[PDB]
């Protein structure tokens, strides 16, 4: 049972909007295709796949009851990348840079969540 | 449109 | 097998130095590995593989006798990319941006090749 809240509007119109424009965001626009990309252990390790295209669609269709759930999906997306890849891989540094922006935006979100 | 890029990134 | 020339020094310290730092250069840093990248038709289509890491190492190891060879290796690297990939693929747009800079620098290279 989703909702429209001030914080969810912020997640869609600030957080997703800002991250999508970043030059490092493109690996996260769609689900990881482990077969196409030749990552045969991906789904053995990553059991909760998430990507920013899915998050964007969820916000556009009022899937979430609270922005906390949307923040959870972002954390899953970043953490999956940190888990699957090796510590020095470029994609990990890209994800870290995106997470830094994510956290900066979250810090400026309205602190109390109000249903609109 | 970015698939070869994603492959290079991962490998 | 090679020499020092004014044009080769220019290829190393101007052309490669500039291209290596470019935001779009990274797909070209290493030979295409058709096994790891899951490209089963790459070697069927591409018979003369080249990449910018190989070009850079050749310059650092004085492999080239003339800058004409290094320019042709760049041409091969770029042309292979256009032959293998679709004209809408992002990697082709990246290659084109790099090749324009390559050509701009080639336009400004010393016109007579002199052994040093």
């Amino acid at each position: 049972p989703g909702r429209k809240t001030n914080q969810l509007q912020y997640m869609q119109n600030v957080v997703v909007k800002t991250l999508w424009k970043h030059q490092f965001a493109w690996p996260f626009y769609q689900p990881v295709d482990a077969i196409k990309l030749n990552l045969p252990d991906y789904h053995k390790i990553i059991k909760n796949p998430m990507d920013m295209g899915t998050i964007k669609k969820r916000l556009e269709n009022n899937y979430y009851w609270s922005a906390s759930e949307c923040m959870q999906d972002f954390n899953t997306m970043f953490t999956n990348c940190y888990i699957y890849n090796k510590p020095t891989d470029d994609i990990v540094l890209m994800a870290q840079a995106l997470e830094k922006i994510f956290l900066q935006k979250v810090a400026q979100m309205p602190q109390e969540e109000v249903e609109l | 449109r970015s698939l070869k890029l994603l492959k290079h990134l991962k490998h």
